[PDB]
Formats: structure tokens, sequence, C-alpha cells
């Protein structure tokens, strides 16, 4: 729709300093290209009629001068247009990234990492591609038409009326074709995306598809998708086949009427023969430029859909922000005053979390356990304000978390996510994120604490060893150990653990917990896990099911207090 | 890069030739339209010549001979004008006969109209045939994907075949659908114009065609100049994409620890650098058209000057010169983007040869329609020694036996060959020097589809396709009902959280809801398996990302309780499979020991080791 034009007229605004120059240079280039056959015709009108071959040779010198001016100004126009398009792309990328960094985890999940990245790296590229093509290639045709009518008026006040009446019907025919054709192109792109999604899903499955033997359904689904794409293809092809012949016929009928009307006026002596050559050259330039531009125009639906996606990103503002004057205690410790906490996505039947309440003293260690799907995964994010509660209240040091300085809170919170991720680079750089200015001995002590010093020392080149994206070079729970080291160098007042210990074994988890007690006794620790052995030694435990608390106490009391945790006990017993 | 131009080109052509009569008729219509479109300017020039004759014959005294008029002009001077009169055909004193002009222009307009009609019908026919052949090719690709063995997919990069079957077909479209029309018209136009202009004047033809070597040389030079910058731009955009990867994937880790500013600064620096790189590369790439345009226009200047000189000489007529001025422009028209068509055609050639190599690979070994089905659920293995590649006996001499209705389980280290075993049960890979039987009959004598329709299988990882959760569940049996779907959902405990989602059974699983983590995806997958009501269920680490309690309840619900069917259970936690009708211990193939929970622990096997060591925290 019009989303592309809004994005353009918003973001290319700082580049009127350059696109105007591009337009002026394009105008002068096409005016030179039309001055070229005008003096070509003047060669016949004067040089041929008088027979002066000299007039021919100096008109050829002028010919060369005009074409040299045309090429230099045209290459300058292309240069400046490329600069403007690249600047537009850079600004769009910067704005998209800056706006999306304000998002929380909710919006990131809403959009998805891969979709977000492809949107911010390929759609913007397509948009800038179209911008450069329209400022360097497409605008030739309208400028060509304007130059043709202007130079026809300059040649004479007579026969120019035929050109002035022949060009607008061309333009109207072009517009008529494109108006019908564009929705066909956008439906084309929609069907192309759908069929690509179908192929990607089928190839990703293969094993499961052959297992369930759903071949009859997959075959017919692909058949109907391809048949719809073929119908759209025929619909587009009809207008595409109409495109060139109407323009060619219009140019040819303009030329034949041109000769027919010019001959009569030349017989009366009002018109000269060379003007015919000039006019035919004008119409052929018009045909070439219009055909070229309309053929390039197929890029428009791509930019339309890319602009729709970019508008999807840009329109959604973040719902999480500092309340313009939060409190700055600067000495917060472990309180975590959960009180009637509730959380739920809009439109859902059962809330994610509801009517839960628990508190932890300054330096105590707590843990929460329960079945998958109970909503325990989002509780850590609620504590860290990755998601804001719906109607509940949880307070740190007596003040609700939404009233805190989120930057200060994140500074004071050490978090290991369930999705253990590492940035590409080295351990000695990924680990820096806990403090950004730590020392080597501190890093080695952290690896000792995280029960991970052994293999990092085993590397021949030392702790400064390379890592791939996401720690994929590592075997597994090694990444969780690295995350634990990253968290522990920070020396946070509050520790947040989200099922990270699950990837580890029992003995390594016990060693890590012992090290945490040794080092971070003053600080508080919150653990999420599905394993009882990691929770037994915690000071207190809370068990939640279906988004609400079903048991609070200690392991010794809870093993007989509630049968719900007895389910876990029996499941883990041998 | 390309490796086969002629072979891939002729294969792409033979993908179109089956039309035969249609293809040759399209070629005939195209060549006729091009020829008549070339001819049109010739008659236009003839009409202009008639007009110019009738114009400049007026000033001469009437009734004189053309030679007499030339001599009279030459005697007073006007040598070039006298030559012009001598080389041009006018009867002195006679005006323009508008009847001949009308006839000529009427013929021109009629031939132009029929040219346009033929061009349109030729375009419509080519569109129809290319789309038909394209649908056929894509259907063949899909059929092959349905027929290919699993080793083909498993022995290459994950995105490789995906790009080969999705993006390369789109490249084939955007290449052939363009070229077979525009390049064909371009080559027909250049041949027709060159032969016509050769029949016009040879020196003019040389002065025009000198641009072709110049055009090819200049486009080659610009390509070689821009290639290093193009590669640098590619590398820098790749670096930007990679940085975007680790700042988006670990976005939570970026918001935590407050490293937004450093990432933003690095992104801004690399974005500015990529801006300069793209600026240079794109300028150098886009300057191709103005250069060839100037070369063609310099050729046009030469044409104009030499045509004026020759007309003054009298060796040629004005109308021929006008037709030639038209012809040089229609000759320049293709060369402006001939490089574009060449690169697009080469890319299409490479994609076509890749697709054809994909389509020419080996398929499944024509499964015999034996159509055997299970009745009780007995399984048996006999000394199978399967390997992905010879030299790596990942499976070796197993002889596991399970009675119908048993829930036999296997334990082993990660990567030891469990998934290979479950694939071999699925005939995903063939047997190697071994025999496997279901209910006493060898699978190798059984049709694969009938077997797979009755097994029921779930992998270590989950698979989900675009659609709702309801669609993913119903994929197990499409002709079921929503009551059955919700019954299976309650059986698989997905109901405990599906209502927590924005719309139950309606969330687009390809649109992640945030709360949809890996464990509940595994629950969705096992629910899908449940709906199919399988009789030979296999659980290959299907519960890795879920709590042990949920695993024990669901297992007791649908495997232990379902005594009517046998089952295979694979898990990395021993307490998840304790007391499950005898347990196997496999260590990189080479099945070690079998027995029930108590008996296997009492014999101090490796199972006893792992149960004792892990629970006690000993290392
Ligand atoms: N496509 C493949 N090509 C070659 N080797 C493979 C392929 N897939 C798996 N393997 C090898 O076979 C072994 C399979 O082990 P696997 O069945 O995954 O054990 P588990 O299921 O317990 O993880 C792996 O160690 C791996 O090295």
């Amino acid at each position: 729709s019009n989303m592309l034009w809004a994005l353009l007229r918003q973001y290319v605004r700082p580049y009127r300093w350059l696109l105007a120059v591009v337009a002026v240079l394009q105008v002068i280039s096409n005016m030179a290209s039309l001055y070229l056959p005008t003096v070509n015709a003047a060669i016949i009108d004067d040089g041929v009629a008088k027979g002066d071959t000299a007039r021919i040779v100096e008109l050829g010198a002028v010919m060369l001068g005009v074409t040299a001016l045309q090429v230099v100004c045209a290459v300058g126009a292309v240069f400046f247009g490329a600069r403007a398009a690249t600047g537009f792309g850079h600004d769009l990328r910067a704005a998209v990234f800056t706006h999306v960094t304000t998002f929380s985890a909710e919006e990131a999940g809403r959009f998805g990492a891969a979709s977000l990245l492809t949107r911010t790296t390929n759609d913007v590229g397509h948009i800038q591609q179209l911008v450069q093509l329209t400022v360097t290639m497409l605008i030739t045709a309208p400028i060509m038409s304007i130059g043709g009518i202007f130079m026809a008026l300059h040649q004479d006040a007579g026969l120019s009326w035929l050109l002035l009446v022949s060009v607008p019907v061309l333009g109207l025919a072009n517009y008529w074709i494109i108006r019908h054709l564009m929705p066909v192109f956008t439906r084309m792109q929609s069907l192309i995306d759908g069929i690509n999604r179908v192929l990607r899903d089928q190839l990703s499955g293969i094993r499961v598809i052959r297992a369930f033997a759903r071949e009859p359904l997959e075959r017919v689904r692909f058949a109907e998708a391809n048949q719809t794409l073929s119908d759209s293809a025929l619909e587009a092809g009809r207008w595409q086949a109409l495109m060139l012949p109407v323009t060619t016929l219009v140019i040819n009928v303009s030329s034949v009427a041109l000769i027919w009307f010019g001959g009569l006026r030349i017989d009366a002596g009002q018109m000269q023969v060379g003007s015919l050559i000039a006019f035919l050259a004008y119409f052929m330039q018009i045909l070439m430029a219009v055909l070229m531009a309309t053929f390039m125009l197929v890029i428009f639906p791509r930019a339309a859909v890319c602009a729709d996606r970019i508008g999807e990103v840009l329109s959604t503002q973040t719902a999480i922000t500092n309340p313009a004057d939060p409190v700055r205690p600067a000495a917060i410790a472990g309180d975590i005053g959960v009180h009637d906490a509730t959380f739920c996505y809009p439109g859902a039947d059962r809330p994610v979390l509801q009517d839960v309440s628990f508190t932890v003293p300054r330096g105590t260690t707590t843990a929460v356990v329960g079945s998958t799907g109970s909503g325990k995964s989002t509780l850590i994010s609620l504590i860290c304000r990755l998601y804001d509660v719906t109607s509940g209240s949880l307070r740190i040091d007596g003040v609700d978390v939404r009233d805190l300085d989120i930057e200060q809170l994140w500074s004071a919170i050490g978090l290991v996510p369930q999705r253990g991720y590492l940035f590409s680079g080295t351990v000695a750089e990924n680990l820096r994120y806990g403090r950004a200015d730590a020392t080597d001995d501190e890093m080695w002590e952290a690896l000792r604490v995280a029960a991970a010093a052994d293999f990092v020392r085993a590397h021949p080149q030392g702790l400064d060893m390379p890592v791939a994206q996401g720690g994929i070079n590592f075997s597994g729970g090694q990444r969780q150990r690295l995350a634990i080291a990253r968290a522990v160098i920070r020396r946070p007042a509050i520790y947040l653990f989200d099922d990270a210990f699950s990837a580890l074994d029992v003995h390594t988890d016990a060693r890590v917990r012992d090290a945490l007690r040794e080092v971070a006794a003053d600080a508080t620790v919150v653990i999420v896990s599905q394993r009882i052995s990691t929770v037994i030694e915690a000071d207190q435990v809370v068990v939640i099911d279906d988004g609400r608390v079903v048991g609070i106490g200690t392991h010794d009391t809870l093993l007989a207090d509630c049968p719900i945790y007895a389910e876990f006990a029996e499941s883990q017993a041998l | 890069r390309t490796r086969d131009f002629k072979g891939s080109a002729i294969r792409l052509a033979r993908r179109l030739l089956p039309q035969r009569a249609l293809t040759l008729a399209v070629i005939l219509l195209g060549v006729g339209g091009i020829a008549i479109g070339v001819i049109g300017p010739r008659i236009l020039g003839h009409a202009t010549d008639l007009l110019f004759n009738g114009v400049i014959g007026r000033e001469l005294p009437a009734g004189l001979t053309k030679e007499q008029a030339v001599e009279a002009a030459r005697a007073r001077g006007d040598g070039t004008f006298a030559d012009l009169l001598s080389g041009m055909d006018i009867v002195p004193g006679q005006g323009v006969d508008f009847g001949a002009v009308g006839r000529t222009l009427a013929l021109a307009l009629g031939l132009y109209l029929v040219a346009a009609l033929l061009v349109w019908v030729q375009a419509r026919l080519l569109n129809v045939t290319v789309q038909r052949t394209m649908v056929a090719l894509r259907a063949e690709v899909q059929e092959k994907i349905h027929r290919l063995p699993l080793s083909y997919f498993d022995s290459r990069q994950r995105g490789e075949v995906l790009s080969r079957v999705t993006n390369d077909v789109d490249n084939i479209q955007n290449s052939v659908s363009m070229t077979i029309s525009q390049l064909l018209t371009s080559v027909l136009t250049v041949f027709a114009v060159l032969v016509m202009m050769l029949t016009i004047s040879p020196l003019l033809t040389l002065f025009t065609v000198v641009t072709v070597p110049a055009s090819l040389w200049v486009t080659r030079w610009i390509t070689r100049r821009s290639q290093p910058l193009f590669v640098a731009q590619w590398r820098n955009t790749g670096r930007l994409a990679a940085h975007l990867e680790e700042t988006y994937s670990g976005f939570t880790i970026v918001k935590t620890f407050g490293h937004r500013e450093a990432a933003a600064g690095k992104f801004a620096e690399l974005n500015s650098e990529t801006q300069q790189s793209s600026f240079g590369a794109q300028f150098f790439s886009g300057l191709v058209s103005p250069a060839t345009m100037f070369i063609g226009n310099l050729s046009y200047v030469a044409v104009a000057v030499v045509g004026g000189l020759q007309v003054a000489t009298g060796q040629i007529t004005l109308g021929s010169i006008q037709a030639f001025i038209q012809y040089v422009r229609q000759f320049n028209q293709p060369l402006t983007q001939v490089a574009g068509m060449y690169n697009t055609l080469q890319s299409g050639i490479a994609s076509a040869e890749r697709v054809f190599d994909l389509l020419d690979t080996e398929e499944e070994s024509a499964d015999s329609p034996r159509r055997a089905d299970v009745r009780t659920g007995r399984v048996e293995f006999e000394h199978v020694s399967f390997s992905y590649v010879p030299g790596t006996p990942v499976i070796e001499d197993l002889s596991l036996v399970a009675e119908p209705g048993s829930t036999v389980a296997i334990v082993g280290p990660t990567g030891a060959g469990k998934t290979t075993l479950v694939n071999l049960l699925m005939r995903f890979y063939d047997v190697d020097s071994g025999r496997i039987t279901i209910d006493g009959v060898d699978i190798a004598s059984v049709s694969r589809e009938s077997l797979r329709a009755s097994i029921g299988m779930v992998l270590q990882d989950t698979w989900l396709f675009a659609g709702t959760i309801y669609d993913n569940i119903a994929y197990g049996r499409p002709d079921a009902d929503e009551d059955e779907v919700i019954e299976a959902a309650t059986a698989a405990y997905v109901d405990r959280f599906v209502h927590t989602l924005p719309n139950g059974y309606d969330t687009r699983v390809d649109d992640d809801g945030g709360a949809i983590s890996a464990g509940e995806k595994q629950l969705i997958t096992i629910a899908r398996a449940v709906l199919a009501r399988p009789k030979l269920l296999v659980l290959d680490e299907a519960t890795s990302s879920v709590d042990t309690r949920t695993e024990l309840l669901i297992a007791h619900a649908m495997a232990e309780l379902r005594r009517d069917r046998t089952s295979f259970i694979i898990a990395h936690r021993l307490s998840t499979i304790r007391d499950a009708d005898l347990i196997l211990v496999m260590d990189s193939g080479r099945i070690i020991e079998r027995g029930t929970h108590e008996e296997l622990l009492a014999r101090h096997g490796r199972y006893w080791e792992m149960t004792r060591v892990h629970l006690g925290g000993i290392k």
C-alpha cells in the first residue's frame, strides 16, 4: 500500500540535498540526449540543403560535445544517486536497530530472531535497491516525456501538438496496465512465500513425514499451492504480454501520424524536413526509456512487502520503560517480595501465573520446582522485569520492581537464561560481560567456581580460546558453566538461575552450589529446576502447578507435606 | 560460478521442446514480428523520401530533365547540391502526390498493427508454455523429494538442499521467463537490423558495429574493476549479518548486563563501513549502462556525420538515412542490458544444472507392495552391523528380543547410535549383514509405507510446520475430529498450557508465542504421535526437555497402561524408565547386557555403575 511511500518521505528527507542534484543531472542528461538528434536534424536542414560539408563537420564537433556533456552528467547523476541510496539504507538500518533494541523479550518472541534479522538485513537492502533504481533508471521515462514535449514545443508551435496529444495516451495506457498488474504481483509474492514455507517445512520434517506416511496429503497440498501460484502467474503474464505491444503500437501510430501531418505542412512550407528526423528520434527515445522503466518496475511489490514488514517492526513501541523517575537505592539486596503476582497474555483462558506470593531474606537461597508448562519459566523474567505483571506486585527491598531503575536492576541482577547462548569470539571476551573490566585471575577463579577450570586450562592456548556463535563449538552444559562464570564474576546481590543446572550432572551441580555458598553466601540465589537433587539443599522451596503455588517449605517437610512434590520424589527415586 | 553451460542450456531447452509445434509456432510469430517491425522503418523512410523529392523538386523549373536540372545547378556552382540532385530521383517541377504517400503510410500503419498483434499473441503463448513447463518441473522436484532416500538429505549442509529446491527454482523462473522473451527478441532484432542495414549501406554498418567489440570490452573491464569491491561488499554485509545474529539471538543476554551501548556502537561503526563499501561497489556496478550508452551515442554521431556526407555526395537517399538513424537506436537498445541478460542467464544456467543434478540422483528401491501388518507386536534383531559409511560399524551384532506388549527400554551414552537404531527400525537406512523382523516376518520383504503407517515414532528433536497447534496435532490423522484431538491433547497434557497461549489450539506455531519452549513442543509432537493410535510406539528421547514427573505420568498413561501394544522407551534418566519390562545397555553399538531393573542392577553392570555413580555424586 502506501507504507513504502510514508517510510520514504520520512527517511530520505535528509537527502534532499542530494536527490535534487540527481534529478537535475538526469534532466540535463536527457535534454542533451534530445539535443543530440535535434542538431542531427539541423545537419540535414542546413548542411544537406546547402550542401556544405563543413557545416556537417562542425555540427559533428557539436554532436560530440553534446554527447560528452551527456555522459559526464549522467555518470555524475548515477554516482550521486548511489550515494543517496546507500545513505538512505544506512539510516534505515541504524533506525531499525536502535528502535528494536528498545524491545523486551516479549516483542522479540513476537517477531522471532531469524525473522527480525532477515527483515533488518534483506528487506532494507531491497528497499535501497529500489530507491537507487528509481533515482537512476526509472525516472528516465517521465523526464524523457517532459523533455520530449518541451523540445517539441521548442522546435515549433505547430506539429508539436501531435506529440503533446500522443504522449499522454501512452502514459495513461501504462498507468492502466500497472494499476491492474500491481495487486497481481503482490499476490504473486504472497504465494511465493507460501510455497517456500511449504517446501521448508517439508524438507525440515522428511523423517517425520515418511514416518506418518502423510504423502497423499503433502502431495495434494503442494499441488494446490503450485496451481494457485500458476493461476497468479497466468494472471500476471496476461498484463505483462499486454505491456510491450501497446507501447510499441502507440509509438508507431504516433510516428505514422507524424509523417502524415508533417508532409502537409512541409508542402505549404511551414515545416522543414529535418524536424521529421528529430521527432522520430524523440519518439524512439521515448519508447526505449518507457519500456526500460516499466520493465524495471517489477521491483515495486518487493519494496511494498518489505516496507510492510519494516512498518510492522517500527510501529510496535515497547511496553517496558523506566517511569521517568524511578528510585535509586544503589544498595539493593535480596528481598524479592512477591505478593499476589499475576501474569497472562491477552486473550488467554488460564493465566500464565496467578496469586503467588513468597519472600526471601537478604542472603537466603531459594528454589522453585514444578512440571513443565506450569509457568515457572516466565517467573524469572517477571523478577528481572523482562515481562511486567498483569495485576500482581513483587517488590525488592520493599519497593515494587516497576518502580526501580531498570538499568541499575540489571546491573545488580546476575541471570543465566534457559537458552544458554554465547557471542562469537572467545571465552576471555564473552565472560567479560559480567564486569567488562575483569582481571585474568578473577576469570580463572570464576572458572574454578563454575566447575569449568579443568577444560579451559586443558586448551593449549589458554583461557583465551575461540568460540563460535552460541557456543555451538562446545559439547553442551559447558555453555551453562560458562554462563555461570559470567554471572559469578559480576558478584550480583541477587542470583537468577533458570534450569541451567539441568544440563549438568549431579556432582558438577553439587560442586557449583558448594562454590556458590562459599563465595556468594551474602548474596541471595534463586534457582529454577526440574531436578530434586539440585533443590534439596536450598533454604526454602516453593512448588507451583498451573500457575499457582501448591507447596511452600523445606525439602524435609515438603517430602511428606504435599503429594504433589511427592510425585517428583517418587519419580526421582530408584 | 558455473560448470556446465551447453549441457544445462540444452536440458533447460528440452524442458520446453515437448511443446514442439507450440514452441516452433511461438518462434515463428516472434521472428515474423521482429522482421515486420524492422521493415516498417524502411517504408517510413521511403515515404519521407517521396515527400522530400516532392518538396525540393518545386524550385527547379518544370519540364526539365533531371540531368538537365543537375547540369543547370552545377554550371552556376552548387557542386554538392548538384551531386545531391544527381543521386536523388525527382522529376523537376512536380509536387507531392498525396495518394502515394497515403498508400505508403496506410501500409505502414497496417503492418505496425499486425506486428503488435503478433507480438502480443507470441508473448501470451510463451507465458503459457513457460508457466506450464515450470509447474511440471516444480512438481517433478516435489515428487523427487518424496522419492529420495534419507541418506541424501542427511549427507549435506542443512541449508544447501533447501536453497537448491526453493531459491534456485525462483532464480530459474526470474531467469528463463525473462530471457526466452527479451533476449530472443533482442537477438532477432539485431540480426534483422544488421541484414537490413547491410542492404542499406556497408560503411554505415561498419561505423555502427564497431561499438560491439567496444561495448563488450568496456563491460568486461568494468566488471573486472568492480569485482574486488563487490567481494568486499559481500564480506562486509556478511559481517554485519553475523553481528546482527549474535546481538539478536542472545538479546536477553544483551539487555542483561547493560551492554546495549557497546553493541550499538560496534553496529554503527560496521554499518558506516558497509555504507561506504556498498556505495563504492554499487556505483561501480551501476555505471555500466552510461558507458555503453555513450559508446553507442558516439557511434550515432559517426552515423549522422557520414550519412550527411554521403547524402551530400548523393550515393544514398534521405529516407534510407532516416531508417538507419532509427535502426542504430533499435540496435543500441539491446546492448544497454545485454550484460544484464548474460549474467542472469548464467545464474539461471548454474541453478538449472544444480537442480538437474538433484533430480538425477538415486531414489528408493521400488518398495514391493507386500502390504504386511502387525498383529501382536513382536520384534527381533539379528546381528545387524549398519554403518553410515564403511569403516564405522556404529551398530554391531545386536540380538535384542522383545515379546508383544513389552515396554523394553535401552540405555546408552549420547551419540552411541540410538537414533541410527530407530532409523533402521524405520527402514530409513538399509540393513547391513543383519536381519530384523516384526512379528516374525522380515521388514525387508515388507512395503515401507505400510510399515511406517503402523509404527508411530518420535525423535530426539521436535518438528513443527506452519499452522495452528490444532493442525499440528491433527497431522497424525487428518480425518479425525476435534473431540478426538482434545482427547489426545488431554492424554498428552498439552492442555495444561495450551489455554495459557493467546488462543488455544489456534496459535501459529511458526509465530513463536514466547511461552512455547522446547519441552512443550516435544509434548505437541508426542500428542501428534498419540493421535495416530500406533501399535509399535518408539520413544527416542522424546522427553528430554520436560520434567521427569510429566514423563512418568504420560508413560504410565499411554505405554504401561496400554498393555495391548509394545513400546520402545529411550531416555537419559534411569528413573524415567525404571521398571519398564527389561532394559538394554548399549555402548556405541555392541549391545552389552539385558535384563529387568532389579536383575540388571544386581549383576553390577554398567547400568549399575551409572545408577550408583550419578545418584551418589561420585566422580
Ligand atoms: N548423517 C550422518 N553421517 C555420518 N555419520 C553420522 C550421521 N548421523 C549420525 N552419525 C554418527 O552416528 C552416530 C549416531 O549416534 P546417535 O544415534 O545420535 O546416538 P544417540 O541417539 O544416543 O544420540 C553419531 O555418533 C554420529 O557421529
